[PDB]
């Protein structure tokens, strides 16, 4: 019943691939192109973001899948979802965008009864009714998710162990491409939080997202060498620095930017109290913290950033693994799985150049 | 008429799947469950009344903690699901479903359903449970945890045979209408 069930799976990730680019085709043909009449091309794009090439993509994607289904004991399906991976990266755009995509045609549909009308006739030309364009902007995030469930399965069922371990290698490929699109999600959201940061923020020295990615920000009391009694003061923590500000109104003017690749962490109201002081160096802070709570929050937040700075194994095996964003798509020198996200991904070699996720800088080959 | 979104939440393999494929079809989909339900919509007739429902699987989407939540808004009733021989996912329904459903949905029901009603009476299961040192969740246990998590209702059933089937999804769109 095995290789039955093998074939029946075969069949089934063929025949959703051809519903599903189906589906992307009837986007296109029944609502983007009757939608240009009514739609200026500032709405078309942030309500259809990349669909067209979501579409290009996965007709192409299904010739192959079918050609590697019709050759002999389809040995060459792994391949496929394997040169597909790094395609299917535009999904990243996709997934992080289609909430602001959705939000905003509600809210022509709501303003323009004439589009209301035309996307309600839309739906009735193309599915005659059952699904509306809201609906139907969803299918590409619920699909990208299908494809490693179709190859667990496909595992499963066949008793080649052959074929077992080659799809096991686009299963892993699946699961990293779900990862990574989950992860430029996330860093798109983080982004947006630093851009909101940035703005309210006065005389930075660069763009904060060169700090990394925010950890806390809260109101604490200072003392400097050059300061002793403790001053107001307001503190955002990222990875790279503590950037110490003074609330001016609603913004906040920078007044020290302290390098965490330098400065480290010694341990009633704002009493509670923990030092940074650098390795070998004039200045030293302490930082007062209205509650022992707070306290032992924002040190927790440090311990965090110096560890994205100086993970384990960051000069394991003659490496000098340092914070990284990379402009590319990118593979691990350890998993060979691609690095995840948009920006501080993860690590590179100073000496090699070799990219790594914080997780495997102790299994890079030695430097 | 209005389309009533009903989307279908829990761990993978408590068979949300299979539930979805089992009552939009009738049938029992046979010795191979396929992977995808996509999204359907049809009339139903509850209570004299003809209603349109969008039944919604989120199988693939579990383990993915940022995109997970893309299928949430707008929707007018959850079905929270475990499987009665699955302690596991029965613990999720608490630690994991109903927390993050409640934050983004405040005041959307929740159908909490405890699924594969038949193997809680099947020998082989049973044995197979004894030995991982585990035992099915019981009626007043699924219904404790519904009213736990202020559920509208607990309900167990079948995808296999059917039982408790009809139910699951009249009782959905009475807890919207
Ligand atoms: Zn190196
Ligand atoms: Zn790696």
């Amino acid at each position: 019943t095995e290789y039955d069930k093998r074939c029946c799976c075969l069949r089934e990730i063929q025949q959703t691939e051809e519903k599903y680019t189906d589906t992307l085709g009837s986007i296109q043909q029944h609502f983007m192109k009757p939608l240009q009449r009514f739609l200026k091309p500032q709405d078309m794009e942030t309500i259809f973001v990349n669909i067209e090439e979501l579409f290009s993509v996965h007709t192409h994607f299904l010739k192959e899948l079918k050609d590697a289904l019709a050759g002999p004991g389809a040995t060459t399906l792994y391949q496929v979802f394997i040169k597909y991976k790094e395609r299917f990266l535009v999904y990243g755009r996709y997934c992080s965008q289609v909430e602001s995509a959705s939000k905003h045609l509600d809210q022509v549909a709501t303003a323009r009864e004439d589009v209301q009308m035309k996307l309600e006739e839309c739906s009735q030309r193309a599915n005659n009714g059952r699904f509306t364009l809201r609906d139907l902007l969803m299918v590409p995030m619920q699909r990208v998710l299908k494809y490693h469930l179709l190859l667990q399965e496909l595992v499963k069922h066949t008793q080649d162990a052959t074929e077992k371990e080659n799809l096991r290698l686009a299963l892993d490929a699946m699961r990293d491409l779900a990862q990574c699109v989950n992860e430029v999600k996330r860093d798109n959201e983080t982004l947006r939080q630093i851009t909101n940061f940035q703005l309210s923020i006065e005389n930075l020295d660069q763009s904060l997202a060169n700090y990394g990615r925010p950890k806390i920000d809260g109101e604490l009391k200072i003392t400097s060498v050059e300061r002793r009694s403790k001053t107001d003061r307001y503190a955002f923590l990222l990875d790279k620095a503590l950037l110490i500000c003074k609330r001016r109104g609603d913004s906040y003017d920078l007044k020290a930017s302290v390098n965490l690749h330098s400065f480290q962490v010694r341990d009633k109201k704002w009493s509670h109290m923990f030092l940074l002081i650098e390795d070998q160096g004039a200045q030293g802070y302490e930082l007062f913290f209205k509650t022992r709570e707070l306290k032992k929050k924002w040190m927790e937040q440090f311990e965090m950033a110096i560890s994205n700075i100086y993970p384990e194994n960051a000069t394991a095996n003659g490496h000098d693994f340092q914070m990284f964003s990379f402009e590319e798509t990118t593979s691990c020198k350890a998993c060979q799985m691609l690095l995840r996200g948009t920006f501080y991904q993860g690590y590179r070699c100073y000496r090699c150049r070799a990219p790594a996720h914080k997780e495997c800088l102790g299994r890079v080959p030695p430097c | 008429m209005q389309a009533i979104k009903c989307v279908v939440v829990g761990d993978g393999a408590v068979g949300k799947t299979c539930l979805l494929i089992s009552y939009t079809t009738n049938a029992f989909p046979g010795e191979y469950i396929p992977t995808v339900f996509d999204n359907y919509s049809a009339n139903v007739m509850v209570d004299g009344k003809p209603v349109n429902l969008g039944l919604w699987d989120t199988a693939g989407q579990e383990d993915y903690d940022r995109l997970r939540p893309l299928s949430y808004p707008q929707t007018d009733v959850f079905l929270i699901c475990f499987s009665l021989v699955s302690p596991a996912s029965f613990e999720n329904v608490r630690a994991k479903w109903y927390p993050e459903v409640r934050h983004h949905c405040p005041n959307t029901p929740i159908i909490l359903v405890g699924t594969k009603l038949d193997l809680r009476d099947d020998k082989d299961t049973i044995e197979k449970l004894k030995e991982k040192k585990l035992t099915p969740i019981t009626y007043p246990q699924g219904l404790a945890m519904a009213k736990e998590i202020g559920a509208v209702k607990y309900l167990e059933c079948s995808a296999l045979t059917q039982r408790g089937l009809k139910t699951v999804f009249d009782e959905a769109i009475r807890a919207v209408l």
